[PDB]
């Protein structure tokens, strides 16, 4: 094996940030999402299958 | 370590100059092995050297 990271480059690589966004799902979304869960649940969502 | 400089117009750093060391040996020894360095620190370069 041969493996190097970052650290040994580092104090010259600029620093890397890491950011959640959070979206709200739309009204037909979220519609559509309801309809597809209680489809599924008509077909037993096949969680087991 | 005993790099030929020759043919290598371009610049390679010291952990690059390591990285070929540690090469060079597999090939000496007629030996195999995985050089998994993190992306972005010029692989390429090592495999050009
Ligand atoms: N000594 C160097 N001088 C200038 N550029 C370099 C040097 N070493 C690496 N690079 C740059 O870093 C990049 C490394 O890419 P490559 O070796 O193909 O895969 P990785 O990004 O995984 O190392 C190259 O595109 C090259 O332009
Ligand atoms: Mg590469």
């Amino acid at each position: 094996l041969l493996r190097r990271l970052k650290a040994d480059v580092e104090k010259q690589m600029p620093a890397k940030y890491e950011h959640i966004v959070y979206c709200k799902l739309s009204k037909r979304q979220r519609f559509l999402y309801d309809d597809f869960m209680s489809r599924a649940q008509t077909k037993a969502t096949l969680a087991s299958g | 370590d005993v790099p030929v400089p020759s043919l290598l117009r371009g610049n390679l750093r010291t952990y690059q100059k390591q990285g070929l060391n540690w090469l060079a040996s597999l090939y000496n020894n007629h030996t195999n092995g995985i050089l998994a360095d993190e992306m972005g620190l010029g692989k390429t370069i090592q495999t050009i050297s």
